[PDB]
DNA sequence: GCAGACACTACGAGTACATA
DNA sequence: TTTTTATGTACTCGTAGTGTCTGC
């Protein structure tokens, strides 16, 4: 009951749901999409979520497939003002003899430069609402002008409730098992798939991409589990050194982050901010800013970073 | 008008689009715009009220936030703390520090500076442009001319410097249409 | 349905009134402006054998000129328009009926309040002088004995009292006066000899021009005095 | 080495394929698009007597248009291209041969799978219909035993199923079925009569337009189908 | 004053050299660039009856464009200026003479060190070639007994060694070898036949293009060598 | 033929970013 | 409730201006 595009070869594009029942939507979202398909007519919808891979384009194409709509797929960045005046009006004004509903799927239409192009679309809907319906998939909802959100039914993806999170994680684990049994990949440890789903949630496309990346040899053993669950590049070693006041560990690690100073500092501040007392928050931000301001003045950047580690480990009081 | 007394009562948008009147379509589509949402004043106020907020999807400007908060001395020790060391911090961390540090207060008002004029800023800008002196020396020149009494003669001399695109330098609001007549004939 | 060159020219003129047209079976093509400020009608040599609404008339006529004049126009099995040439078949889309503003019935013109005539040379001269002098509005009035047509400029003359052009059509015999004002962005005449009928009942009016090929009805502005 | 009007028109056409051309000595010029979606050669009358690579062919042809048709083109002592006129001498820069994406050898087209012929009038009207009906895709296929070019608009019809144009090329006596899709943005042929050879093998495919002077190999679209 | 078409075009050209211009009483008008790298003068047929300084010659000519040519321009009772033409009477401010930068003295060009002529078609070819080849400097020099303009691209050729254009102006018949480098941004002349007079002495020098309408005196670049 | 249609270019509005 | 830095740079889009080619 899985949908396979034999033409595609990217794993995250090969197994793309062709219907709403196949998706991993939350209970409320799946119920409302099923209701929309059962009603037979798609209203103006805006499927939006800052997290990529939640299912917006999949849901748009699946709706236009379920209701047998006369879908016209548009790259949103190509929906400039001439596109609204040109192909879009030609599409909406043409006659649908088959009775198929005309639906215009404007995928990834959150570009700001297309502000004017959206106004016309908002005017466009006021003149061709009966002829055609508009589905706008977007990531940054602030990029779609407010009148378009007022006219359209906005549906936010990628913020499921805790029960919905559990259910969709279970569904995604099941779907990844089906994908593995369909791709000729033997699953040695069943916890590896759960780890893949949990780490990359709610990005399902990244989940399938990581499944393809880690299934190089066709076996997902405890080594794959160690690779997935253990995130290289994190500051867990530095964080545990700071909490332990580990002088030797901080001294050894200081040259490891010497080259990538700015990003490491930003990540370090972002991570520590949530794990310290408010007064410790003020103090830590003060030290981080003061050290980062003298980044281009101090001679030894490695010793500079060691100084940063010393100060952070010293003046901090974990909650 | 409308020779046909039945019609179907098309709205503005249907008439504009169905007629392919792209001037009327542009006019009807311009009727949305809605330049609004005052993103800035709901950060500073939030900082003044320690209310939970997130700016990950928003646009944060450290200069405007610091200048706005500097109007209130109670928060300024924090601002100065970010005035020296916050240059390297990210916008997110800058906002986070200002959130954690700035004490709560019922503080509101208007920015402390010269309260515009559009009759005095233009004189200062014009004197600075004509005499090739800075804004401070332009203020000095205007203060001297007002006391001396030669200001109207100078304005009659350099009223020609006022032009179409010069007024936009003075201000961004749509009031320069009056300014063209303000010095239309100083005499 | 082979459309002659004269019919294509007439439809090209109609495309200046309305972008699209709902041409129905028979020898009658009507079209109207979407605001109803103007209307046309015409009887053509060719006979239309199928009902179809065209979203883009100018483009369709361009495609028609892009093939031979013998090209056979019909309706394809999918509902669109099929233009068959020696080897090339062109499939022009058929519009949704709701997206073209066309009149359901020809407007039944009542007994005309006045009847005059206008010559092709005078019509061309009027258009030429309007283009030259930026005359965006014309009007008809009765002086002491005759009927005259003049031009105004609503851009600069809000009262419509300064005359930039004038012309006399003929001698009018009667007892009622009128000053009928026509916006010049309505003169889609396709210049020729036109019998000019005018009707008005109250705070409303219409000016029909009957030609050898097509008739054009033009609405009059609200600020017109009927004096009937 | 003068460049005649025909050679200059040919090189102007080549400049729409590749921004610059590595033209070598002889009477033969070939070019390939930077992305390799359209290759072209031509056996031209004006003999070229020096290897030179032009990084900006359109600018070079514009400079040639500035001076008369009698301008003598040669290789300057510096190394550039010296266009000599009655009173003016222009030194167009010569590019490094490796900065101009050009073929190393003229690609040898295989034995054609299906051979047909498109006349100058048919190609011209196909291009004009493409401008009119806004079709950006064609598909050369078999219909009722005849090879037809179907013009689809890919923007509104992604699946290439609503035929907007259909031009019959000639009889097809073979027993294979194919649908070779060609982007109309890849049809950079100058007007003329073209013998249309089409070759396909699995995922490989091309369409050669053999002209009287210039031959244009065009890459088929990824969703082409055949059974060769 | 009345400003004919020719004088209006001349003033539009002068507006590129300087933003404004003091029109002094008489039939002679002149202007210079703000920095003083170029100067222009003309003997126009129209007669100016009052001194006036325009801070925005572009705006003044834009106002004059939409109004009829025969419009009368005079000074207002309150010190501004007024342009009156039948239906229109538009007032334009007159700035202080000391506000706008003008030479305040017609520069007397000394006896030329070398006199040649450049034809209108030759000058136009030089300008279009300069656009096409990205030529930004020219150098009027003596080559093999003729006087030639060599166009170099100073950006890619700091020392002006790689010649990109070469236009022969005519036989020299002198005894002094020079190389007068003129920036192409200083050449603001309108198309026409020009007598080119190059004067030099020590480290000072200039090049005067004397046309049938206006004379443009441009300044040579820094590294212009000569022996006058 | 030449008005009309198409292509190239410059400018303004808007956005985003870095820096002080 | 609560006004909006200055400078420099890069990109995109929409439109108006200009130049050139041309088809019933
Ligand atoms: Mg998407």
């Amino acid at each position: 009951m899985i949908t396979v595009n034999e033409k595609e070869h990217i794993l995250e594009q090969k197994y793309r749901p062709s219907t709403i029942d196949e998706c991993i939507l939350p209970a409320f979202d799946k119920e409302t999409f099923k209701s929309i398909t059962s009603k037979g007519k798609i209203p103006h919808i805006i499927l939006h979520s800052p997290s990529p891979g939640t299912g917006k384009t999949t849901v748009a194409k699946a709706l236009c497939h379920d209701v047998n709509a006369d879908m016209m797929f548009v790259n949103g960045s190509d929906c400039k003002i001439d596109f609204v005046r040109g192909p879009l009006t030609n599409f909406a004004s043409a006659a649908s003899f088959d009775g198929r509903q005309k639906v215009i799927v404007i995928d990834e239409f959150d570009r700001s430069g297309l502000a004017e192009s959206q106004r016309h679309l908002r005017s466009f809907m006021e003149a061709y609402s009966s002829n055609c319906s508009i589905i706008i998939t977007a990531n940054n909802i602030d990029g779609i002008i407010k009148p378009l959100q007022s006219r359209c039914r906005v549906i936010t993806f990628g913020q499921p409730t805790d029960e919905d999170k559990i259910e969709m994680m279970k569904q995604m684990i099941r779907r990844l098992t089906e994908i593995c049994k369909h791709e000729g990949i033997a699953i040695a440890d069943m916890k590896v798939v759960a780890a893949l789903v949990k780490k990359n949630f709610p990005d399902f496309r990244k989940t399938i991409g990581e499944l393809d990346s880690y299934s190089s040899k066709g076996v997902l053993d405890a080594g794959i589990l160690s690779l997935v669950t253990n995130d290289r590049g994190a500051i867990d070693d530095v964080l545990e050194s700071l909490k332990n006041k580990d002088v030797k560990q901080l001294r050894a690690l200081a040259p490891k982050y010497a080259a990538d100073y700015s990003w490491f500092v930003g990540k370090l501040a972002e991570e520590i901010y949530s794990r310290v007392t408010p007064q410790s928050i003020i103090r830590m931000y003060e030290i981080v800013g003061e050290n980062n301001q003298y980044h281009g003045i101090a001679a030894n950047t490695e010793l500079h970073l060691a100084y940063l580690f010393i100060q952070l480990a010293c003046e901090m009081q974990w909650k | 008008m409308s020779l046909f007394k039945d019609d179907i009562q098309l709205n503005e948008h249907q008439v504009a689009w169905y007629s392919k009147d792209w001037t009327a379509v542009q006019s009807a589509a311009d009727s949305f715009k809605e330049k609004a949402e005052n993103e800035f004043f709901e950060i500073i106020g939030a900082i003044n009220n320690k209310t939970k907020c997130s700016i990950a999807q928003k646009d944060y400007s450290k200069f405007m936030v610091e200048n706005a908060l500097s109007q209130f001395p109670e928060c300024m020790p924090a601002v100065y703390a970010m005035n020296l060391i916050g240059s390297g911090l990210s916008d997110e961390a800058h906002f986070n520090y200002l959130m954690a540090a700035v004490p709560r207060g019922k503080r509101y008002g208007k920015w402390a500076k010269l309260v515009e004029d559009s009759t005095e800023v233009l004189i200062i800008k014009l004197l600075a442009k004509r005499y090739q002196v800075n804004t401070n020396d332009a203020i000095n020149y205007k203060s001297i001319l007002t006391k001396n009494g030669k200001l109207p003669l100078v304005l009659k001399e350099l009223k020609g410097l006022v032009t179409d695109d010069f007024l936009k330098e003075v201000t961004k609001n749509v009031k320069e249409q009056k300014q063209l007549k303000k010095l239309a004939l100083e005499w | 349905m082979k459309l002659s060159k004269d019919t294509t020219a007439l439809l090209k003129n109609f495309a200046t009134i309305n972008s699209g047209i709902m041409l129905k079976s028979g020898q009658f093509i009507m079209t109207r402006a979407v605001n109803g400020t103007t209307y046309a009608e015409a009887n053509i040599s060719d006979v239309i054998d199928f009902d179809v609404a065209i979203y883009d008339l100018n483009g369709f006529l361009g495609i028609l000129s892009l093939v031979n004049d013998d090209a056979e126009i019909s309706q394809s099995e999918d509902g669109n328009i099929k233009i068959a040439d020696a080897r090339s078949t062109i499939f022009w889309p058929a519009a949704d009926p709701s997206t073209v503003v066309a009149p359901n019935k020809p407007i039944p013109f009542p007994v005309a309040s006045a009847v005059t005539e206008i010559k092709a040379e005078d019509l061309q001269q009027l258009l030429r002088v309007s283009r030259g002098l930026q005359i965006d509005t014309i009007a008809i009035t009765v002086k002491e004995g005759k009927i005259v047509i003049n031009g105004f400029n609503k851009v600069e003359d809000s009262a419509l009292t300064r005359v930039k052009y004038s012309l006399t059509l003929g001698d009018y015999d009667g007892e009622n006066t009128f000053n009928f004002i026509i916006n010049m962005a309505n003169m889609k005449m396709q210049p020729g000899n036109y019998k000019l009928l005018l009707w008005a009942k109250g705070k409303q009016g219409a000016a029909k021009f009957e030609g050898e090929h097509a008739n054009y009805v033009v609405a009059l502005e609200a600020d017109s005095t009927h004096d009937f």
